[PDB]
């Protein structure tokens, strides 16, 4: 039995709830050195007063994977295998196999828990990239491995429900959220080639003791070829969440299906073949193959200014239809309310200078200004920790209630906005102090408190830095003691809980059909995915894996 | 209204992005314009140049210091610049304003950043491969080199000079 | 009722921003050439 039986009539919501926990805690613990960092890029040395409170850090850069591996590789894809798993299989009131799910979440907690150790025992200080010959404790590439093979299964889990769901309705059209998933998951296999051999052929053996060395600029470009869609492996649950969940939460409707679905498509095409705009500074790779990949990734924004659009329409549209007023009459009636509607409507908004700054990011010889200073940390963070957090952020208030039957107060709800609205005021801040103190040649990924006499040209946006760790301090705080405030109250009241994702009402239309029915051709375009990545990533490939240069591992920490 | 709001909303669909195609592609057209000018000189070469990074402070062109400069060409130098664990060798370079010069760059131990302050020097340095470089300084002072990609405890410290002659 | 100008008025902010960010760096990057 189970008495939430809630768990054995729908059992999926047991392991989402799981992910979604683990997820959000990660995220908890990798965010605390956030402010610190911060400060740290504020000039202001807050290390000492750390190591007091956590014993076990050794340095700044300790810190910075945790961090990193935390917040950005475990946080995210935890949330990309709930939300693209239970909306697929609520969308088609069915069951994921709970064998092959509580497999996945366990090859997770295993995976993050064998990482963890050799990080938090300062054995694996490499950062999230890991770059060859630094070199790291068997256990952490080991830990990395297993984690992000349990994608694999949830891939194969979503491939599983789309099978059965065809051969129940068949002449069926492919519903929105499935179809969705579907590419997502297809998008990530492909895109996940290049991590996965990279470990299996050069990172396990070597920190085993098997061979010697690695060749540093092969090293790279697998994790490159991976490295970028990635970060669209991150995007596309909130994506997901913001076109087909989010319009109804602001009282309204999906302008559009085709769109959407375009969009969609769109990433598994161009997400893949795009991983020298990562190193336009490298030596080793031809110019000529830096300027497809600075064409490719330039067209893989496009998918992304049509969701502008799209998404744009959407909450004007609901906007309208709440007497919504002249020209931006329609910004103040949708409801400002519901952190629920808030956080991915913030996001959107930090989201136009970030992608602005990936066009610049992308464009070759701009890159040059700007690699590896404190703008690139200035643009992720915009992308990543804004946009893709502040929706799982907001999603608190709908998921939790319809996976435990938790309701939100009224106190809870306020508590909410005032994270919301904190976080996303602290990352606009942290924006601006990182993209001009990059502008001013500051390096990144550097203790640059330790040498506070180093970078004078940069001392206003320093303050911008310092003002922003103790505003994102107290969101952060203010966000756990909401957290578990929303999990270990004792209530349930589970009508609310069976209660169906508020997914959107679509706006139809007559050219949609022939549109619709060409890009759910769906075995077509997963292998010109294929094709695409080949032809991007082969001549290259070829050239270096007969030149394999390897050298010794070196541990400077 | 509602199904007359579809009809309207996906013709701008197409006129948002037919537009933006446009602006992207007048982006690919001033790059492009970079690659032929001589600003391009920042970009590394294509050539796989092999060497061995234990052996690169022992032989070769970058065992010593006082070689590290190497006239070739009448305006022309090839500057040996190795980046190691927590500074650069030589420390100063020293150019003559006007030149070409042509850094050749390496590492004995984990990768480095080799970023010069006020140009668009920007590269990886990778043990086992040589980044190859060229730039053209049109006025003289001394020039910070930072170390931009993280490689320990002393990465904070990396920092070198170049010095162009006036 | 008519023309979705809300959603216009983002894409032109949006447009801009993208804009004054290439250019800006366009700039920068001539003047360290
Ligand atoms: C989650 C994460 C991320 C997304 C999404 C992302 C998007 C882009 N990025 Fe980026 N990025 C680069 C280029 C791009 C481009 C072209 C895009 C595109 O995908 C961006 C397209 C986006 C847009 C064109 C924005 C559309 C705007 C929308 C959709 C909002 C509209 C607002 C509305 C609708 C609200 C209206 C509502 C009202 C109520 C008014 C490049 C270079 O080509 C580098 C390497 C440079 C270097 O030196 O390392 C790079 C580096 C990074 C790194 C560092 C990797 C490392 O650690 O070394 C991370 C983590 C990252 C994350 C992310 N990035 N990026
Ligand atoms: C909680 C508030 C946060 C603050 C105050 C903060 C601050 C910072 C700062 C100042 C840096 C640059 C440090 C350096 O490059 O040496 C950084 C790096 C980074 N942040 Fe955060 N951050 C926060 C939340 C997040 C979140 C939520 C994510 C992703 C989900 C994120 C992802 C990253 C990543 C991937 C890096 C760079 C890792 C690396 O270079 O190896 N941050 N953060
Ligand atoms: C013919 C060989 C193919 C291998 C068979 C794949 C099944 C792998 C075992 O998974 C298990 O499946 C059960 C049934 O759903 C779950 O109850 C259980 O907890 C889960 O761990
Ligand atoms: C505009 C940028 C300035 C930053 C500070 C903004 C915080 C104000 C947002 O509070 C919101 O006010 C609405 C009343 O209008 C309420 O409906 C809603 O419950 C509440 O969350
Ligand atoms: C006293 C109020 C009257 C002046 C009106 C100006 C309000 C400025 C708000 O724009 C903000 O500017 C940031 C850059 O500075 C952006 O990064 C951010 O997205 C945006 O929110
Ligand atoms: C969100 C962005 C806010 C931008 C703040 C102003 C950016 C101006 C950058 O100044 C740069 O200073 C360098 C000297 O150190 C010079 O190399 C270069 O000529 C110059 O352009
Ligand atoms: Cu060498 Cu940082
Ligand atoms: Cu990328």
């Amino acid at each position: 039995s189970e008495i939430s039986r809630v768990y054995e009539a729908y059992p999926e919501k047991k392991a989402t709830l799981y992910f979604l926990v683990l997820g959000f805690l990660a995220l908890i613990v990798g965010s605390l050195f956030g402010p610190f960092q911060a400060l740290n890029y504020g000039n202001v040395d807050a290390y000492p007063l750390l190591k007091r409170l956590l014993p076990f850090v050794q340095s700044y850069y300790q810190g910075l994977t945790l961090h990193g591996v935390l917040n950005a590789i475990v946080f995210t894809q935890l949330f990309a295998q709930a939300i693209m798993v239970y909306l697929p299989a609520r969308e088609l009131n069915m069951r994921p196999n709970m064998g092959l799910m509580w497999l996945s979440w366990w090859m997770a907690f295993i995976g993050l828990v064998v990482a963890a150790l050799p990080l938090l025992a300062n054995e694996a200080t490499v950062l999230y990239t890991f770059y060859p010959p630094l070199k790291g404790h068997w256990a952490f590439y080991l830990g990395a491995s297993v984690f992000v093979l349990s994608t694999w299964v949830s891939i194969y889990i979503v491939l599983d429900l789309w099978r059965r769901w065809k051969a129940a309705n068949p002449g069926k059209v492919t519903p929105l959220v499935t179809y969705m998933a579907v590419v997502f998951w297809l998008m990530w296999f492909l895109a996940s080639l290049g991590l996965v051999l990279e470990a299996v052929l050069f990172l396990l053996p070597w920190s085993f003791g098997l061979v010697e060395g690695v060749d540093p600029l092969v090293a790279r470009t697998l994790f490159w070829w991976t490295g970028h869609p990635i970060v669209y492996f991150w995007l596309l649950p909130a994506y997901a969440i913001i076109y087909t969940i989010l319009p109804k939460q602001a009282g309204g409707r999906l302008v559009s299906d085709p769109m959407a679905r375009l969009a969609f498509l769109l990433f598994l095409l161009l997400s893949t073949p795009v991983g020298f705009h990562h190193q336009f500074a490298d030596p080793g790779i031809d110019p000529t193959w830096k300027m497809i990949h600075s064409v490719l990734t330039l067209f893989v924004a496009v998918p992304s200014l049509m969701t502008a659009f799209t998404v744009a329409a959407s909450l004007e549209f609901a906007g309208r239809l709440r007497g919504g007023r002249g020209l931006f009459g329609w910004i103040r009636a949708l409801p400002w309310d519901n952190p629920a509607f808030v956080a991915p409507v913030l996001g959107l908004l930090g989201f136009i200078p970030g992608g602005a700054g990936g066009i610049v990011n992308a464009s070759f010889t701009l890159d040059y200004v700007v690699h590896n200073t404190a703008w690139v940390p200035g643009h992720f963070h915009l992308q990543v920790a804004s946009l893709v957090t502040l929706t799982a952020m907001g999603s608190l208030y709908w998921l939790l209630p319809n996976l435990t039957g938790k309701p939100i107060s009224d106190a809870q709800r306020r508590l909410g906005l005032a994270v919301v609205w904190l976080w996303f005021l602290g990352m606009m801040i942290m924006a601006v102090g990182l993209h001009w103190a990059g502008l001013l040649n500051v390096p990144r990924r550097a203790y640059i408190a330790q040498v506070p006499d180093a970078y004078p040209h940069a001392a206003v946006p320093m303050v911008f830095n310092v003002l922003a760790g103790i505003v994102l301090l107290v969101a952060l705080l203010l966000f756990i003691y909401g957290l578990f405030s929303v999990l270990l109250s004792r209530e349930r009241k589970p009508e609310l809980a069976e209660a169906p994702l508020p997914f959107a009402e679509v706006i139809s239309g007559p050219e949609d059909r022939r549109l619709v029915l060409a890009m759910d051709r769906i075995g077509f375009w997963f292998a010109v995915a294929a094709i695409l990545v080949v032809l991007a990533y082969g001549p290259t490939l070829v050239q270096l894996f007969g030149h394999l240069n390897p050298v010794p591992g070196w541990r400077l920490w | 209204d509602q199904h007359k709001a579809h009809k309207a909303i996906l013709a701008y669909e197409k006129g948002w992005l037919a537009f933006s195609l446009a602006m992207l592609f007048v982006f690919i057209a001033l790059i492009a314009y970079t690659l032929a000018t001589h600003t391009a000189g920042v970009i590394p070469a294509g050539k796989l140049e092999r060497v061995d990074p234990t052996t690169v402070r022992q032989e070769g062109p970058w065992a010593d210091p006082a070689q590290a400069v190497v006239q070739t060409g009448p305006n022309q130098y090839t500057v040996y610049v190795l980046a190691f664990a927590f500074g650069y060798q030589p420390n100063p370079i020293e150019v003559p304003q006007g030149a070409e010069i042509v850094f050749k760059i390496t590492s004995p131990d984990v990768i480095h950043g080799f970023h010069v302050e006020g140009t668009n020097i920007n590269v990886e340095v990778l043990p086992g491969e040589v980044s190859t470089v060229r730039y053209t300084f049109k006025r003289p002072g001394e020039y910070r080199i930072i170390c931009n990609q993280y490689c320990g405890l002393g990465h904070q410290n990396m920092f070198g000079t170049i010095v162009v002659k006036e | 009722e008519e023309k979705p100008k809300g959603a216009l008025a983002v894409i032109l902010v949006l447009t801009l921003t993208i804009l004054v960010f290439w250019l800006g760096v366009y700039a920068v990057f001539f003047a360290r050439g």
